């Protein structure tokens, strides 16, 4: 049997373009689609998906200069730097943000056509499960069509406004829009109480705005909840508001301002509403239904196995756009990569999901990797979970006199205190998870830790001589200082 | 104020006096010169009591046995026994403290 | 028989006092002495040892104080912090980081008296095998003795001024005195190439000071030389000069500033001169030659066994001061610790001084834990050695436009290319190398490493997808950016 | 110098000229920026070749015929045809490929 290609994808974000990459440097003939649907304000990017254009990469850098501004602010004088006039330009900041995002299209762009894979700015969707029919620049005047052997679907997500809440869609602005807003933020209101919010609340925040955010569940859902609270509260003292258990249910202009009224009837003026409550699958012109796709609502996620099959077998599913994966770049990219060696490559490896290690950027930031504490009680009952923990000081930050941070391992009592769960909230989390992240997947257990030897001083080591436990009873606040 | 500074004349002050209240600092702690001057406001106000300050790090043998922990610390001392302790920069708290025993 | 105490150590630094705290809670009667013998330039400093008061953490806060300095100038105008007149105080500086060597001086005291080990301020002396013989204060006017059923030596390192040059001792200061010098440093020249000399003149320079190395050979003995030269190089870049090959061999005091003049009969002015080309055992004053306990020249070090023990059985070694032991605060900690064990509690447990991570402070971090490429070469062959490497720019520096980083694993062939030797590159090594040291310890292989998902975008991550190898021969150079 | 925006336009210009030089570039790059003044004097100097300069961001579809993988790239087209490539901003390298082909 004859195909155009052996491979089509839809979908040139992280997952698309690392399985279409995978696949050609197996033998295949590849061709990607990626194709960018404008925003709810009309924003649109070049190639490389959510995490380069507007996610991870300019996240990480507003964060940057945030954690900058707190370091003036806060701790300079302390270390005896002295200036006057400080002040932040937001322009300036998304230029050099949206330039260097910029030279991460190009670079991923020739990195395609090395990879030997055909790249199309094509808007595509499923005509049956060996066709694809594109439209050219998403030009609906000229419709083409290509075959392929296999069909890989990795459309993402996009952030979802809510239908029942008058103006927010027409007024509101989402994680696509805030990385290269023309105007200053100013005050801002941010809804939603995932890492998305938080992070953006934190940087527009250590950045000198006022910033609120608005709540209706907890912050953090499915994290665990001390080290949740713990970067609440620290969010708090640096001057973040929350209103807790209220959202807006309506939203109006008014003089270049935005009146938003809240649920409990109170309401106040913003200058920038930021919906930050989640994301959805990104299918609905795919045309899916015409196949019988099984796909899962609310999500609007394709319904994928363990191999990346959907119910149609020429068919496949990877990354944000699938159900129950973990919506994290690195995470896309091994899918992708290994159904690419299952198909093009006769591999048998299976994508493992357990032990994924993550880190939030907030103005305290977090990092974990395993289960939470409440979780591991739920699973494995809380008299065969053993929690150590402490919280201690940074170095650096006590002697400013401005507890900052928090390390707690979660382990298994009959398996010799394997460590099932690791958390950790202070500085530079993401750069501390990552070895022991590595260190839950080769099955460490909490002697081994007591076994190695610490970097002294940093705040890693503290996970070295961590002895107080929950069960224990016994405090585990920071020492000192004087004290 | 009045600041000790030996072992002698520390016991000597909490001997040859009825009442005595004794603050606990450190010349590099925050909260204890932060406090310091509000304390030597009682000093006028309360005659009822003698106010004194101790180094902690210069007087280590009274810090050893006060079993000072944490400053800035006070301990009340009357007939020549600690009878009570607050550990705090709290304006409000010593003020409760001092009142308990002077006014 | 009987003694005065079970237990009688010489040392209050880290070693010293974790081996007494430890053998105090297994029951033990401990008495510990620590005093400090004034300086070359006459300074002293309160109880702790050398991490507390002249090493580690004041060593921390400066470079704190310093990569701040770096980010203000390189990194803020692109971010859009706008300001004036900066400048940096150097009083204001020594005033923070002593303040808090201060207070961890007053909360390690407090800590000797909680876990019930006596503490005396004084200069100590061997008798003979069981007995101590101290001078209160330091004072030769009363001598008292006191005798012990063990008795550990743990008196450290002090650093080493060179004898045959003239002027150095008289003139020139050290790590004992950068931390709370009392005046600007002015125009510095640093003689040295450990990393103390590196940390010392990184900091000073990104302070603000004309800074000179006087090196000779090569820079980080010992450490992995791909890296040592990359963190060298980096800091040429940023202004540090370095004399290679030539060392002072006149320093005449002229003016309050002090002349220097080298092997190559070149000279120059200067107002600071550091010296920082090793440590020696603190011994001398011990009385060791009386119990003909072997020692070793020119560490001027105690020669101890695996166990800790001297060639007296009563007598014992940990820490600094004995041959052959890393000279890192946790390693004397965990020494210490086991000691305490094995002589009061029955332990058969033996310190571990493979695998042991460490982290340089330079103005490019660098952190390191098991065998540089060149020592793997020449103990396991080089055809039995995989190295894998990658260098890359960090996220938020590459934004600037102001390779920064350098990711490197060395691995054995023959025992399925499990990792013996980490090296990283870059911002916050030490936070990275914590939890990579611990996989090295599990006896980690390079696969576990492909199998871990990665954070992103953090460093770290680097080390989970890296696949250039040294003998491909292929480039690991940063792609980009433009390009 | 002349800017192209199009595929269109790009191959007519290699077609109906007999020598032609091309800068490729991009505006968020520092070095091709930077060669750009430099490139504009060459234009006047060396009128045995039409100087043309060419966005890589902007007409996609040339940046991946010419296989153009950094900036700033220079390409020498003559008779309609590539026949050298250099890759950098070095002012030196662009003055000894120029005067291959023009004076
Ligand atoms: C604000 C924010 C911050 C984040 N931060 C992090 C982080 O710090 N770390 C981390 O690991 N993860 C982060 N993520 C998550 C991460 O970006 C995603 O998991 C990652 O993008 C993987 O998604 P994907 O590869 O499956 O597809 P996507 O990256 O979402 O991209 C899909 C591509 O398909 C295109 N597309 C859709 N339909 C069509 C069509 N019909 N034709 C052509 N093209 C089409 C899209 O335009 C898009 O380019 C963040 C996300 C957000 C929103
Ligand atoms: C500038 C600098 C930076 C450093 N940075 C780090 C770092 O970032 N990380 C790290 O892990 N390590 C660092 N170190 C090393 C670390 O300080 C040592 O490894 C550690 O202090 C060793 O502890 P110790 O108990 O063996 O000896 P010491 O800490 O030196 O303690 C010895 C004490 O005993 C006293 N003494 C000597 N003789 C007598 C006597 N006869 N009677 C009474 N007292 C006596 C001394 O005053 C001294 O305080 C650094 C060292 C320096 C110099």
């Amino acid at each position: 049997h004859t195909y155009d290609y052996d491979y089509v994808v839809i979908g040139g974000g992280p997952g698309g373009m690392a399985s279409a990459k995978e696949a050609a440097a197996h033998g295949a003939r590849v061709l990607l689609f990626d194709y960018v649907k404008p925003s709810s304000q009309g924003t649109k990017w070049g190639i490389g998906g959510t995490c380069v254009n507007v996610g991870c990469v300019p996240k990480k850098l507003m964060h940057y200069a945030g954690h900058m501004g707190s370091i003036f602010k806060l701790d300079s004088k302390a270390y005896g730097w002295k200036f006057d006039n400080l002040k932040h330009d937001w322009k300036k900041l998304v230029t050099t943000v949206q330039s260097h995002i910029r030279s991460l299209n190009f670079s991923y762009m020739t990195g395609l056509r090395s990879s030997k894979v055909k790249y199309i700015n094509g808007l595509a969707k499923l005509k049956d499960k060996n066709t694809v029919s594109y439209y050219l620049k998403g030009d609906l005047s000229k419709e083409e069509t290509v075959t392929g052997k296999y069909i890989l679907i990795a459309t993402g997500c996009r952030p979802h406004i809510p239908d029942d809440v008058e103006g927010a869609k027409e007024l509101s602005i989402t994680s696509d829009d805030i990385f290269s807003l023309k105007k200053d933020p100013g005050k801002t209101l941010v809804v939603g109480a995932s890492y998305v919010a938080l992070e953006c609340s934190g940087f527009l925040n250590s950045l000198g705005y006022d910033v609120t955010v608005a709540v209706r569940s907890i912050v953090l859902r499915g994290f665990d909840q001390q080290c949740a609270v713990k970067v609440k509260l620290y969010m708090e003292e640096q001057g973040v508001m929350f209103k807790n258990g209220i959202l807006p249910k309506k939203l109006t202009k008014m003089d270049d301002k935005i009146l938003v009224e809240f649920s409990d009837k109170t309401s106040e003026l913003y200058d920038t509403v930021l919906y930050a409550i989640g994301r959805k699958g990104d299918i609905d012109g795919l045309n899916l239904e015409s196949l019988n796709m099984n796909v899962n609502k609310s999500n609007n996620k394709i319904i994928a196995d363990h191999l990346s099959c959907t119910n149609i077998p020429s068919i496949f599913a990877v990354g944000d756009v699938a159900e129950n994966v973990p919506e994290l770049a690195p995470v896309a990219i091994k899918a992708g990569e290994i159904l690419a060696r299952r198909l093009f490559k006769d591999s048998d490896e299976i994508m493992d999901y357990s032990y994924i290690p993550t880190s939030i950027y907030t103005p305290i930031e977090y990092g974990a990797c395993g289960y939470s504490e409440e979780k591991a009680y739920e699973l494995y009952g809380k008299s065969n979970v053993e929690v150590f923990l402490q919280e201690f000081n940074n170095l650096e930050i006590s002697a400013v006199h401005r507890s900052t941070c928090l390390a707690k391992l979660v382990c298994l009592k009959n398996e010799d205190n394997r460590v099932i769960g690791f958390h950790y909230v202070g500085p530079n989390a993401g750069e501390v998870t990552q070895g022991m992240a590595l260190a839950l997947r080769l099955k460490v257990k909490k002697k081994d830790f007591d076994n190695c030897i610490g970097i002294h001083p940093t705040d890693a080591e503290s996970f070295m001589n961590l002895f107080v436990t929950i069960s224990s009873g016994l405090s585990y606040a920071a020492k000192g200082g004087c004290g | 104020v009045k600041i000790v500074t030996s072992q002698a004349e520390f016991d000597s002050i909490i001997s040859q006096n009825e009442l005595v209240i004794v603050d606990f600092f450190a010349e590099w702690c925050g909260p204890s010169k932060r406090i310091a001057p509000f304390y030597e406001e009682c000093s006028k106000t309360y005659t009822k009591m003698v106010f004194i300050k101790v180094d902690v790090d210069e007087v280590s043998e009274v810090t050893e046995k006060e079993n000072i922990t944490s400053m800035p610390t006070f301990k009340v001392y009357k007939n020549g026994s600690s009878v009570d302790t607050l550990l705090g920069a709290n304006d409000s708290a010593l003020k409760q403290l001092i009142e308990k025993y002077a006014a």
